[PDB]
């Protein structure tokens, strides 16, 4: 009831803090997932 | 931890060499080739292990982009951007999208004139961001820019100084390489206003490494009709036997004689020998006794090693004084090895007379573009614009130029003509020349672009005139 | 509109001690009341209305700190804190609580070895927030740190670059402290590497006489400040080129510059001392990077004054003979060249040397002997071009008395004298190719009418051996001047129009 | 059992942007807290040495 209410605010508290911290993290991996290069596109890896 | 990178330049010395792995650093040429080696030989010299990029404006960087063999990273990647400001200010995300930047090497090498059109303040936002982003991702940034016309924008990034970590420059003197260094930061230190020579040997940049001071030696003519006037005083009857015995000397002074103008040419070279042999404690002084100067030759001869030319204007007493003045100087002044790079700079035209739109316009931005030249001095463009009554065409019939890089073209009712080396103070005089008339009853407004951007702002709106607007002598 | 702060040192470049708000610099230095001495010097050096607070450690800096009641700002807020390592970490915040350090400066003196307990990573973390928060406040902080071996830290500030505008060190070596500037940053440019001699008189820091060429950021090298006199009328020929109403503005101006070419106008005599005493001042003060240039536009100068214009620091005087394009193509010969001469502390010795005799008119055999001899020994003008000693023999209609009545001096160090039939006459600064035009200018016109022939000594030795002989003549063969009453009647038929002589027309018969 | 889910969801939901603005606010909350009183220690102001 309120008691597991309570715990999971907790949880989610720390857990959302841990989350903003990372924010940069979470732009990089973003970015090289969806991967929109606009205007600067590898012409390619040269050997 | 992080790592440290080296700058393409063979045989330079450690404080002026590494790159740390923070921070960003500027490079600036004089031709695009030349920045192209150089970012050539910077990828050539880096470690096997080491991350490298590359990011060039020109399309297929495959194609103008190499590796060596012997050393250098196993792999490097290559980026390209649209002829867009935008992919300047989008180059950190860009890069976000495709590479982890901690601890790499960024080498932008952009197009020529590429930096021209970028204003101030985005180009200052610009640095700002780049230092903040290197140094959150422990990335450096070596930035190579092919321009011809930077002093603006050497001056902004000389007050920029904070982001970045180094500024340098490699200027183009014929036959070696000017690198000016501004400022290098290191792990060991800082360098500051450092002159440097390098040359290039097989597309490899290697750096190149009291007692008659009193003397006065000059020719009989400087002393018009005058007695010796100290013991220190030695008269020669011309300038051959003073330059055998001037060879001899270490810091005496050297007063040449300029009678005629055929002696400019070989005066040059003495000049030239006599500063190459004898270093910068020697004095050399010409002393021109009749009208027989431009000044265009009077540049020539002050890079060849002369201190100043005395005109024929100032008396002996006014001369004798100037020699006084001379003493207890060095002379600080780089002087290319090459001669004939000097001489080429007398007349770089060749071209004489009416000339069509096209091919003036040609000539005129080719000889703005050439770096061996004055700046802001090459010559003056006029635009004149008939008076009711009079056709342009009837404007070039009195139109006669006299020099070899005069040149005229007609169109859009205008008279437009180009005139080398000439100063824009000395211009009614050089019109006056030129036309039979007075300049005043034959054209109705002027015109005038003397400096280097003005000349190529009229030049690009100059070409917009559609043919069918030219014009050509009526036969 | 942000403030720039001075360190306390005189005679120092404004590249190596003007300190910009937002920054750090870091200072070294080697004995604690060496410390508390720069400290005291920099509170003194700051403006008046100057916002300045002190940070010191193990004492109360209200009776160890002192300000000037002379120099300095007219308030100051002090600091202590406990010798801690917290205090260290703290101390941003901890100022932040008292006030809003905007367009402050704050001198961190540190106690004897105070960061020796810091360790390295913890530094450079230190530096780098040190760095942030004088970005953002727009503050200074300038941290004196008393230490007797710092060799690592050192080194770690070394490559400790991007969080400091400055680090320098103050090492005492018996008779002179030496200041060794790592790196300095302002506005003006990155100096780097430097070795200097300051020494403290009456408890001020000061530069030794060694200025040499030192200003090494040269970012104005293409700047040409001059007067709007010297282009007649003509645009400016570059965007490089800044144009002055006068040369008092251009002083102003120039006094902020490194390398930039500074062409002067004169058209007057009045000024020349003047601009002689701005040159020497710039020279002084500026280094041996500038190009200072004096364009004469109409005739307003000697001989003498274009060697006091040379010898107070100028590179060329242009003469008004050439013309304009002449005078462009002069000013493009100096660039990229130093002034490697010497220029004397004193502007006395220079303005006195331009007039060493002051005296005119006829003179005893004595007096006149006496002074050329003078000027011949005064090591301090130039040889054989001190003047010209003429003797001159007169026509046999004229003797030697009259022959003096025919002489009229005009410049103040022209002197003569009669004696044993010669009229010898000493010009000052005159040149043996301008000897005809001087005594054309203090006789009548001919001077074939009253002088045989002449004998002229223009070199020092040749000058003195004529004293010498001079001097040997017995005192019965002097002249004396005639007196006015019989000296009425002119000698020949010139006569005097105050500096004029003209020749009067006297009846004659023809043959 | 469906209704308890569906409270914890909102409950997770509610507080995820509450650690959100709780850390995006963060230096503002100190430095509010600074000013009110905060304990201005170790350094301590001498005094105005005119
Ligand atoms: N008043 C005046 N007239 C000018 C000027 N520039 C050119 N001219 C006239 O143009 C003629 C041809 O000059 P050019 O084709 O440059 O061909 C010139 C040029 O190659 C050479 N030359 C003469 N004086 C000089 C000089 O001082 N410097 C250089 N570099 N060449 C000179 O001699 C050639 C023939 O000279 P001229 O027989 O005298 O004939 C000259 C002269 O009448 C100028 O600045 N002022
Ligand atoms: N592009 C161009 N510019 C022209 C022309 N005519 C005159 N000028 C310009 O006018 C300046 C002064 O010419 P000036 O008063 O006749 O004074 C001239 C003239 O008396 C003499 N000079 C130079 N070249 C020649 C030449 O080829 N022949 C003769 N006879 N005199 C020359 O040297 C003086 C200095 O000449 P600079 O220093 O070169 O400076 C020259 C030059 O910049 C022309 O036809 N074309
Ligand atoms: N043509 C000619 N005349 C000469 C020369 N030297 C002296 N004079 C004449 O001597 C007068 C008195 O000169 P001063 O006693 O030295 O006293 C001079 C001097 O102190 C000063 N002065 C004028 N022009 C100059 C100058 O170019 N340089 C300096 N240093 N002083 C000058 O002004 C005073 C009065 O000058 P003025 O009224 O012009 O009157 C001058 C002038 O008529 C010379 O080389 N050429
Ligand atoms: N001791 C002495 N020397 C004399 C006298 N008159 C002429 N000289 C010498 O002759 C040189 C040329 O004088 P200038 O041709 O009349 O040409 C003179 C003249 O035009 C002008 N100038 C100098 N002083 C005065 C002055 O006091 N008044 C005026 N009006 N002009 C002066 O400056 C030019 C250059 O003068 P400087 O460089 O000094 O060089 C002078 C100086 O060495 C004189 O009375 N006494």
């Amino acid at each position: 009831i309120i008691e597991i209410i309570v715990v999971c605010a907790l949880i989610f508290f720390p857990l959302g803090y841990l989350a903003r911290h990372s924010l940069r993290r979470i732009r990089d991996t973003l970015r090289l997932f969806f991967a929109k290069p606009r205007y600067v596109k590898p012409a390619g890896t040269l050997r | 931890v992080d790592p440290v990178f080296s700058i393409g330049i063979s045989s330079l010395w450690d404080e002026l060499r590494h790159m740390p792995a923070g921070g960003v650093w500027w490079f600036n040429v004089d031709r695009h080739e030349d920045a192209i080696s150089l970012a050539n030989q910077t990828i050539a010299s880096q470690a096997e292990t080491a991350h490298v990029a590359v990011i060039s404006m020109d399309s297929d960087p495959a194609k103008i982009f190499q590796l060596d063999d012997s050393q250098g990273p196993e792999k490097i990647k290559l980026f390209s951007m649209l002829n867009h400001e935008k992919g300047l200010y989008y180059l950190t995300r860009d890069l976000q999208c495709s590479i982890d930047p901690h601890n790499y090497l960024f080498i932008l090498v952009c197009a020529n004139n590429a930096w021209q059109n970028i204003p101030a303040e985005r180009l200052r936002s610009w640095l700002d961001k780049m230092n903040k982003w290197s140094r959150l991702n422990h990335c450096s940034l070596l930035v190579i820019n092919p321009g011809n016309n930077n002093d603006k924008q050497f001056s902004l990034l000389l007050e920029e100084y904070r982001s970045l970590f180094g500024l340098a420059s490699l200027r183009f003197q014929g036959d070696q390489h000017l690198l000016d260094i501004a400022f290098w930061c290191n792990e060991k230190g800082v360098s500051a206003r450092q002159q440097l020579s390098v040359q290039q040997q097989n597309g490899i940049w290697t750096l190149v490494q009291r007692s008659d001071e009193k003397r006065i030696l000059s020719n009989v003519a400087v002393l018009e009709g005058a007695p010796p006037l100290s013991e220190h005083w030695q008269l020669f009857n011309n300038n051959e036997v003073l330059f055998n015995e001037a060879r001899t000397a270490q810091a005496a002074t050297v007063v040449f004689s300029l009678q005629q103008n055929a002696q400019i040419e070989p005066l040059a070279r003495s000049i030239h020998t006599l500063r190459r042999q004898r270093g910068s404690a020697m004095k050399i002084l010409v002393r021109e006794n009749t009208a027989s100067l431009r000044a265009t030759d009077e540049r020539l001869l002050l890079a060849c090693g002369a201190n100043m030319v005395i005109p024929w204007n100032a008396p002996l007493s006014r001369c004798l004084t100037m020699i006084e003045s001379v003493q207890g100087q060095k002379f600080s002044r780089y002087v290319p090895e090459d001669i004939t790079t000097l001489l080429s700079m007398t007349q770089p035209l060749k071209l004489r007379g009416f000339q069509k739109w096209d091919v003036f316009c040609n000539a005129v931005n080719n000889m703005m573009n050439n770096p061996l030249l004055p700046a802001h001095g090459k010559g003056v463009l006029v635009a004149l614009r008939p008076v009711p009554g009079i056709r342009v065409e009837q404007a070039l019939t009195l139109c006669r130029p006299n020099r070899t890089g005069d040149i005229m073209t007609i169109g859009g009712n205008r008279l437009v003509l180009f005139l080398s080396f000439c100063r824009i103070n000395d211009l009614d005089t050089a019109l006056n020349h030129i036309f039979p008339l007075p300049t005043g009853d034959i054209f109705s407004n002027r015109m005038v672009w003397f400096e280097d951007d003005q000349i190529s702002a009229e030049l690009v709106q100059m070409r917009l005139l559609a043919p069918e607007q030219w014009g050509m002598p009526l036969p």
